[PDB]
């Protein structure tokens, strides 16, 4: 079974550096462009880091990013490792 | 001059519309000799007339004019160094086209012009000369006469201000020529203008990578003698000195990779300046910082020059912008097979970090498959977004699959039918069926085979064969009995690494013989195993239930399918028969094909071609004769009969000179491929020398003497010749002369053949 | 360039032709006949619906495994070359120069399926002397098409085929690239080389025999219950063919109590249906056949259905 | 025949299911749509299938050096250079008497005439055509205008209106007379 | 468009005097201005090889045999400058960038000075310095001596062209169409005439007044200070007088006055025979030919032609012409002495 | 002596085959380019190139012909004629004998064929052709669809979910109105629910309970 690749690309000092205030500019230059978003009525950035080597099971980092109607105060939900 | 009317004469193709919307002058105007040369200069600027006059009748205002001559063909003759339609091409472009006119004044500047042409590519004795034919109808055909001027030698090629590299060992790594060997006449002592460029560019390089740091070329020459018979071209160049090499720097944004491109980066202190190393040096460093999301980097190179210690530092400025993710990856080209084969075999999956080599893994893999012809990786990205790139493969089809079939039924006959068809792609589900059937009057061949190379879509295949196959052996009486075989064969297999495949199976054979003559081999088997047959009499018979199972070891790692230029091939199967069945034998056998280039274009290839293979029986049990090994023939050995290597039969009454093949076999074949430039692909041209040897290792000695001893291969045939490939729309094909140096009294030898091959 | 069948490996080159020829599976008595040879051939086109060509040739064959049996051991025997008796493995090779000429006529409409125009080749062959068999064969074959209806779907169409060789100086034709009839484009009722002189052992099987007389004659009908899309892939005809071959060597009876095969009047007719359909995988032929009259010894094929050739 | 004038292919497209849109769920936003591929319906209603003829439309044809053909509505006019209207009006007479050609009332005053039924004979068509054409000579811009009008057009009985006959036909009685001429 | 043929030999005096020894390989393909020189009863002369002899003026002897050329040794050292004698030194220059200075006697004496390219030109001598036109667009200028003193000029950019001297100022043509002239101490006046719209374009100045051809072919007359008084209509002229005798690229021969370009006249009997520089000998003009035929002209209107074979190969080098003798070097490589 | 040469190929291609036809009309528009008929020639030459089914040099008449002539009243039936043409090279294969699906294999030509309709439905509302044309089109988005569906199929098959979830997303943004975007609508929900991202998942559950099937 070959390396499943999924998502974004995260690092702890990259996760770390954004805070409640921020707009949709810089976090998308520190992070990158989400690979999927939310396109039901809200607007959430969904940063999913998946990989899975072969018959080793997942690990997976789940950043949510969930903006104000104008794209400022960033809640930050995160949601470590999955269970 | 009040004007009432205006009236025209020797309109023909220009209409009175066109010609009276381009006059200043109108009807019911009030005119000056003034207005009347506007109008005439304004009637000659439409391109459309030759002479023109414009003239005050009674009332009315005539205007007099003869068009130009309607072009109705363009002819050439003479130009031998120029295609008629190019040559046209660039003439509908200048203005003369057919359909359009000719201005007269101009026929001068077309021959110039041509001429001009001709001069800008060397033949300055170059004449081009416009022949003008009148027709009916104020039309005419010119015709261009292209002389070639006498050819121009480029005499010389001076280098002045060399001091350490001769002048010749220059012109020998440059390009163009100056004294052609009479001996080699693939070569002309011509005059370009952009391999002039690529002799500057040649030369800089050849002095760049030697250790000389300061280096330019100051101007360059181009003369002629004046007559138009001799080019001097004259280059004046100037080194400072050989310089060395101290240290490299790095600096930039590069995200942590560090400890790899300090490993890659060391030079040795005592080495000097390079040319080609740096640029090497910095395209690895490329490729090493795009194996990891940073596909498009930006690294410049340029070293701070210390003229004190004759030794130079350099330094590397990375600057790797943000990761790339990969958003869609479309295929376009494939017409037959469907989308979903081609997804199963990419290895590098969508919406992830793009890594440059697992893009091009995929990319092998879908060369190495051998339904396509070409694959080609390109990357493409979308504008609408900072970092987020697309991955198409363009593929062009190949078509390998053949239907033969035929039924033919009669009242007073049996019904014959003919039956040929196999195919790697059914409807490019990405199966593979094969039926082959022949029955002519008294044999009678049937198998069917399907396999599926993606039962799961980790790799696992499975598929099966079945077969039946009987014949009256009363067509040529020299070793053939009554043989009647139907069995079933189901396999499975599955790779274990990214190249590793494992294969297992189970299998039932039933052989049923008959109506055999003795000779001692045979019943040397016989008389282990079954019954006591009358030693002069014929019409015995033997059944046999066999249940084999067979193990598979395959390594495949090629560039292509079906021509190969790179990696190598390992093939092993054995089967093993279990107990509960009627003789027991184990029979193992192994492939090997390896090829290596030498060069970098992967033209001329070298290619060994190794088998080898061993059976043996379980318990005194004796090796079923017919599933023996043959050598010999196309393919396996080349400059031989089918199936004519190894020991020959001894019949009872006491010698004949049949071929029955035997237990251990051993072939290893070396050929060098070369090129063919003449066809523009298909063709594969080399040449082989192989060995084959086929023995007995049963055959004792103590009961005969002058029967020749089989058992001691020291006998090994040998074979050399040319063979040619070449790959049909029916199938591939292979046809090679043979001649074999050596050969041994009974080889049945034959120096033309031609069969499927590959 | 080459094509690979049951019968032959054919490499052609652009006129270098290799021939490989196996009759021990083929429908002819069990021979083998490997060949190697080159020809030129200059052709001349006269109104662009005639032209001629004048070639030079040279051929090598070559004979392996001739299973014994008289009428062909005649060959070998006027040459020289004393016959082995009952032997199973013997050997003879010569070579031949080759003049061959021809004339061909094309008039016709389309590529597939016509309707309306002509087509003929006359085609012939003498050696030069220097070879070793000096002999004479000329050929022709002729097709025409001529409708019966305005709309140009109720054709009648008519082929003859005409072929007669000959030995001179004394010397005699060669057994090998001699006519045979019986296929599925000769007489569709008869297998693929059935009429002829029969092989005569040391049976029934027909070794050939040096002239040979074709004609058919058959009316095109259009297809009543076809589909929408398929109008002009699917024809349908119905035909009666007769033919026959004879020799010119073996006339003598002094092998008596044997037809003696120089009498063509036993006509061998034969009349059956044909549908011949252009698939998108490829060409079908298919024919219902009765041998309304036929001759002894001889094989018969009322249904045949061939996918491909 | 019938042939020459339908597509080729199936009409299997035609079949096609509709495109139904889906509803949305209760507090939910669908991306309704964004990119193109939207289809706006008019209903026709023209022909569909085979039952559309694809046969090219006839242009009118200006054999004349420097002759101008335009079409509009039911009129082919062919627009010529030339001196005087009257004297060409009776050479376009000599042509429709030479193809004789039935005139049920005509005026050399008002240079215009209205012919009987036309009988066409295309190949490429099965039920031919019956035409009732005006042929008048009408000089515009100080040259004269050749026009035809097809008065009457009728398929096997039945009077046509479709508009591509109109055009084909009122232009092969334009070709005939620019032919002629 | 190709060789004219040879016209009838009406002759009135026959040369019938050669005495002939060859030197070197030839000159072979290339085109060059290997041309031996006289001066002093002795006859010097050199080849592409290296190889330079001198002879008696009377009949060849007085030999000495140098070799001038120099990863090999004795490497071709490339002479294309031809020779140039006077004062007791030899003057030959090459296409590696170097001129040498051979003493007469022995040849023992070789001195050298690298210069900035190909020395394609005839070097000339003056005043203590010897004058090098180079072939990048160069004139350099070395001592008679030792060759310290290298001052240059640049001109922009095939012809190289001979300098003259004239009261203390150099006259030198260019490969740009353009003539300029130079004052031969540092070039402290400088004046520069467009006279242009390969070719030798070397001036001889006759009352003051350059005369200068071109390589498309307008013959112009400058005054030497300014050079305002101007008509307008390989090239070799000669002034002896008030008549001008030239040889042009569309290789008729043809007579001009030297007041205006009036009296012309044709002579193209000879047509795109290639013709070498012409000489006076002896009051008649004498011209070569590439295929291998020396032809003699008279003056009066250019009439009468003596013809003859005289060597295999062909003729592409100026003839020389003083004390009584006209040598002449053949694409073969030997010497050719002539009287009539 | 072009009106003869024209008369003769208007006999034929009104009564007798196509081979002849194109062949008589590229000979006269070779001898005569700039011919008073230059218009109805190439006309007629691009209707012999699609019913004999020559395809490339149809489609270069076509692109000709639009170059050459941006304004003219019959444009409609160039532009439905290069539609006709794209369509039969899509679908014009074997497998309709044996009956295998069709909508795996590449769809560049269903794109271009899609383009082409949309522009003339845009440009022409009152032509003959517009029923024809908004049928195709439907056919074409119905196919295109089916094609996406197959793609997030196998990926479901397969396994990397974060390309399930964008290529749903990808169509139902293009292809709002058909079947496959339904059917398809269950997989999206899957790959929500196999990551642990239970808000979406929920909303998928909701539109697909509001929209039985």
């Amino acid at each position: 079974r070959p390396d499943i690749n999924q998502g974004n690309y995260l690092t702890a000092n990259d996760v770390s550096k954004i805070r409640v205030g921020m707009t949709q500019q810089q976090v998308a230059y520190a992070l990158g462009t989400p690979l999927m978003s939310d396109p039901f009525g809200t607007n959430t950035w969904f940063y999913v880091f998946r990989q899975q080597p072969g018959h080793e099971g997942v690990t997976q980092q789940t950043l949510t990013l969930t903006f104000n109607s104008s794209g400022v105060l960033t809640n930050i939900d995160n949601k470590p490792a999955l269970s | 001059f009040v004007v009432k009317d205006i009236h025209f004469e020797g309109l023909q193709r220009v209409a009175v519309g066109a010609a009276l919307l381009s006059m200043p002058v109108r009807t019911g105007d009030t005119v000056n000799d003034e207005d009347i040369s506007n109008t005439i200069r304004a009637l000659f600027a439409t391109g459309n007339f030759e002479d023109v006059r414009v003239l005050r009748d009674g009332d009315t205002l005539l205007v007099q004019v003869k068009e130009r001559p309607t072009i109705a063909s363009i002819t050439f003759s003479g130009n031998k160094s120029v295609k008629d339609d190019m040559l046209k091409q660039n003439l509908e472009a200048s203005g003369v086209r057919v359909g359009e006119s000719l201005d007269r004044t101009t026929i001068a500047d077309i021959e110039k012009g041509l001429e001009d042409f001709y001069y800008s590519v060397g033949k300055y004795s170059a004449s081009v000369k416009a022949v003008v034919t009148p027709l009916p109808r104020n039309r005419v055909d010119l015709k261009l006469v292209f002389q070639e001027g006498v050819s121009a030698e480029i005499q010389q090629i001076n280098i002045v201000g060399n001091h350490a590299f001769t002048t010749d060992e220059l012109i020998s790594h440059f390009q163009l020529r100056d004294e052609v060997p009479w001996w080699n006449v693939v070569g002309d002592r011509k005059y370009q203008k952009q391999k002039l460029a690529g002799d500057l560019e040649t030369l800089r390089s050849y002095y760049l990578d030697r250790g000389y740091a300061r280096f330019n070329i100051d101007s360059t020459q181009v003369s002629l003698t004046p007559d138009k018979k001799g080019i001097y071209v004259t280059v004046n160049i100037t080194e400072g000195d050989q310089y060395k090499l101290s240290g490299v720097e790095v600096s930039g944004n590069l995200a942590g990779h560090s400890a790899e491109i300090e490993q890659l980066t060391k030079i040795e202190p005592g080495e000097l300046y390079n040319g080609t190393k740096v640029t090497k040096m910095e395209d690895d460093i490329k490729k090493l910082l795009g194996r990891y999301g940073y596909a498009y980097p930006r690294v410049q190179s340029m070293p701070e020059i210390n003229d004190a210690d004759k030794t130079v530092k350099l330094r590397v400025n990375v600057d790797a912008g943000n990761r790339f993710y990969v958003r869609k990856i479309r295929f376009e080209g494939n017409d037959t097979s469907k989308d979903a084969v081609l997804r199963r075999e990419m290895r590098q999956m969508e919406g992830a970090w793009l890594g440059s080599d697992l893009v091009d893994q995929g990319k092998e893999r879908l060369n190495r498959l051998g339904f396509f012809e070409t694959v080609d990786t390109d990357t493409q990205r979308v504008p609408g977004s900072p970092d987020q790139v697309d991955v198409v493969y363009k593929v062009k089809e190949r078509n390998t699959g053949s239907f033969n079939f035929g039924i033919g039924y009669g009242t007073e006959s049996g019904v014959s039918f003919q039956a040929g068809v196999q195919q790697d792609n059914w409807l490019g589900t990405g199966y593979a069926v094969g039926i082959n059937g022949t029955k002519n009057d008294y044999q009678t061949y049937a198998e069917l085979s399907v396999t599926n190379p993606y039962f799961t879509v980790d790799g696992v295949s499975l598929g099966g064969r079945l077969f039946y196959n009987d014949f009256q052996a009363d067509d040529a009486d020299l070793s053939d009995y009554t043989n009647k075989s139907y069995g079933t064969d189901v396999t499975l297999g599955f790779p274990i690494n990214e190249y590793n495949s494992l294969r297992a199976g189970l299998g039932y054979v039933h052989n049923s013989l008959s109506n055999m003559q003795p000779q001692v081999a045979m019943w040397r088997y016989l008389y282990s195993m079954g019954e006591h047959p009358s030693t002069s009499d014929q019409d015995n018979s033997f059944k046999t239930d066999d249940f084999t199972f067979n193990y598979g070891w395959t390594y495949n790692k090629l560039d292509r399918g079906y021509f190969p230029t790179d990696g190598s091939r390992v093939n092993l199967t054995g089967k093993v028969t279990i107990p509960g069945s009627d003789n027991e034998y184990y029979k193992v056998t192994l492939d090997t094909a390896t090829y290596v280039p030498i060069d970098d274009d992967h033209k001329w290839v070298v290619l060994g071609r190794t088998r080898w293979g061993y059976g043996d029986g379980l318990g005194g049990k004796e090796m079923p004769f017919y599933e023996n090994f043959y050598a010999g023939g196309s393919s396996t050995v080349r400059g031989f009969q089918s199936n004519t290597i190894g020991p020959k039969a001894v019949y009872f009454p006491s010698k004949s000179d049949d071929a029955v093949g035997g237990n251990a076999m051993a072939v290893a074949s070396l050929e060098f491929i070369t090129p063919t430039p003449f066809i523009s692909n298909s063709v594969r041209t080399s040449f082989f020398w192989d060995m084959g040897t086929v023995w007995d290792t049963n055959w004792d000695s103590s009961q005969y003497s002058g029967y020749p001893d089989y058992s001691d291969p020291s006998n090994i045939r040998m074979s050399a010749g040319i063979a040619l490939q070449w790959m049909s729309p029916l199938g591939p094909l292979v046809f090679s002369y043979a001649q074999p140096f050596k050969k041994y009294d009974g080889d049945k030898a034959e120096q033309f053949q031609c069969n499927i091959g590959k | 360039n080459g094509t690979k069948n049951d019968y032959q490996c054919y490499a052609e080159l652009s006129r270098l032709f290799y021939n490989d020829f196996q009759a021990d599976d083929a429908d002819l008595s069990d021979y083998t006949n490997k060949s190697y040879g080159t020809d030129v051939t200059l052709g001349f086109p006269i109104n662009e619906y005639n032209s001629l060509r004048a070639g030079l040739g040279y051929v090598h064959n070559s004979l392996s495994n001739m299973q014994p049996q008289v009428a062909m051991w005649r060959y070998l025997y006027s040459m020289g070359e004393h016959p082995s008796t009952s032997d199973q493995d013997n050997s003879f090779k010569t070579d031949d120069f080759t003049f061959n000429y021809g004339w061909t006529y094309n008039k016709l409409d389309r590529g597939y399926f016509p309707t309306d125009g002509s087509r003929v080749n006359l085609t012939g062959k003498v050696t030069i002397p220097g070879s070793d068999n000096e002999y004479y064969k000329v050929t022709l074959d002729t097709a025409t098409y001529v409708p019966i209806d305005d709309d140009h779907k109720w054709v009648v169409l008519g082929r003859t085929r005409w072929g007669y060789g000959d030995g001179l100086g004394g010397k005699e034709m060669p057994f090998y690239e001699n006519f045979y009839a019986g296929g599925s484009s000769t007489v569709r009722g008869f297998q693929s080389n059935t009429i002829g002189p029969k092989a005569v052992y040391f049976s029934d099987d027909a070794v050939g025999g040096n002239a040979m007389a074709v004609a058919s004659l058959e009316f095109i009908t259009p297809t009543p219950f076809i589909s929408d899309k398929y109008a002009n892939s699917v024809r349908t005809s119905f035909f009666w063919d007769m033919g026959t071959v004879w020799d010119t060597n073996w006339d003598s009876s002094q092998y008596s109590g044997y037809p003696d095969y120089s009498d063509p009047s036993n006509i061998r007719m034969s009349a059956g249906i044909a549908l011949q359909w252009m698939s998108p995988l490829g060409p079908l032929v298919f024919s219902y056949a009765q041998p309304f009259k036929k001759y002894d010894g001889d094989k018969a094929e009322q249904f045949q259905f061939n996918i491909g050739k | 025949s019938r042939y020459k004038r339908q597509v080729s292919g199936d009409e299997a497209y035609l079949e096609a299911a509709p495109l139904a849109e889906l509803h949305a769920p209760a507090g939910m936003i669908l991306p309704v749509t964004s990119g193109d591929y939207a289809i706006p319906v008019t209903n026709g209603s023209g022909a569909v299938g085979k039952a559309l003829d694809i046969r090219p439309p006839a242009q009118p044809l200006a054999l004349v050096s420097g002759a101008r053909t335009q079409f509009t509505g039911d009129t082919a006019s062919l627009l010529v250079e030339n001196g005087r209207g009257n004297t060409l009006w009776p050479q376009v007479v000599s042509v429709l008497q030479a193809k004789n050609y039935t005139i049920t009332q005509r005026d050399d005053a008002g240079q215009t005439l209205t012919t009987d039924w036309v009988q066409w004979n295309r190949l490429d068509e099965d039920e031919q055509y019956r035409g009732r054409y005006q042929i008048s000579v009408k000089p515009q811009g100080y040259q004269q205008a050749v026009t035809v009008k097809l008065l009457n057009l009728e398929q096997a009985g039945k009077p046509v209106a479709d508009a591509a006959s109109m055009q084909r036909y009122s232009t092969e009685m334009m070709n005939v007379i620019s032919a002629g001429l | 468009v190709k060789m004219s043929p040879l016209p009838t030999v009406e002759n009135q005096f026959t040369p019938t005097t050669a005495w002939s020894t060859s030197v070197g390989s030839g000159i072979g393909n290339f085109y060059s201005n290997l041309h031996p020189a006289l001066a002093d009863n002795v006859v010097y002369a050199a080849d592409r090889a290296g190889l330079v002899k001198a002879l008696n003026a009377d009949d060849g002897k007085e030999i000495w045999s140098v070799s001038l050329a120099e990863w090999f040794s004795k490497e071709p050292a490339l002479l294309s400058g031809g020779v140039t004698v006077s004062g007791g030194h030899v003057y030959i220059g090459s296409e590696k960038a170097q001129v040498y200075a051979l003493n007469t006697s022995d040849g023992t004496v070789a001195w050298q000075t690298k210069v900035a390219g190909e020395a394609l030109s005839r070097p000339v001598v003056s005043d203590g310095l010897v004058l090098i036109h180079t072939s990048n667009g160069q004139l350099q200028a070395l001592n008679e001596a030792d060759g310290a003193v290298k001052w240059t000029v640049n001109l922009d950019m095939r012809g190289e062209s001979a300098p003259t001297t004239a009261f203390g100022a150099a006259v030198v043509g260019g490969d740009n169409g353009r003539v300029s002239a130079v004052l031969m101490e540092q070039g402290q006046m400088i004046w520069q005439q467009r006279i242009s719209q390969d070719v030798d374009t070397t001036p001889v100045v006759v009352n003051g007044v350059v005369f200068a051809l071109a390589y498309n072919g307008n013959l112009t007359a400058l005054d030497l200070r300014s050079g305002q008084i101007m008509w307008k209509r390989v090239n070799d002229f000669i002034v002896d007088g008030n008549r001008i005798y030239l040889v042009d690229q569309n290789d008729r021969v043809m007579a001009l006055t030297i007041d205006g370009g009036v009296t012309l006249w044709t002579q193209s009997d000879l047509l795109h025979r290639l013709l070498t520089s012409p000489v006076l000998y002896n009051g008649n003009l004498v011209v070569g030919d590439s295929e291998g035929y020396l032809h003699w002209i008279n003056v009066e209107d250019g009439r009468f032609v003596a013809q003859q074979k005289v060597d295999s190969s062909g003729f592409q080098t100026e003839p020389v012409a003083a004390d009584g003798k006209l040598l002449i070097q053949a694409k073969d490589g030997t010497v050719y002495s002539i009287t009539r | 002596p072009p009106n003869e040469i024209y008369a003769t190929a208007q006999q034929k291609l009104q009564d007798g085959n196509w081979r002849q036809a194109i062949t008589q009309l590229e000979a006269l528009d070779n001898r005569y380019p700039f011919g008073p008929y230059s218009q109805q020639v190439q006309l007629d030459l691009i209707y012999a190139y699609y019913k004999n089914a020559d395809l490339p040099l149809a489609q270069a008449a076509i692109d000709r012909f639009i170059r050459l002539n941006p304004t003219h009243p019959n444009i409609d039936y160039v532009m439905y004629m290069r539609g006709l043409t794209n369509m039969a090279l899509d679908d014009s294969a074997l497998q309709g004998f044996f009956g295998v699906d069709r909508s795996d294999r590449d769809p560049q030509h269903a794109r271009a064929a899609f383009s082409d309709f949309s522009k003339l439905v845009r440009g022409y509302p009152n032509s003959q052709y517009t029923t024809d044309a908004t049928k195709r089109l439907v056919f074409l988005k119905d196919r295109l669809a089916k094609y996406e569906y197959s793609v997030a199929e196998y990926y479901t098959e397969r396994g990397a979910w974060v390309a399930v979830v964008n290529r749903v997303e990808g169509m139902l943004r293009d292809y709002p109105d058909t079947q496959a975007t339904r059917d398809a609508l269950p997989l999206m929900e899957n790959a929500y629910r196999q990551m642990q991202m239970n808000a979406q998942a929920e909303k998928v559950a909701k539109i697909i309970a509001a929209n039985s099937s």
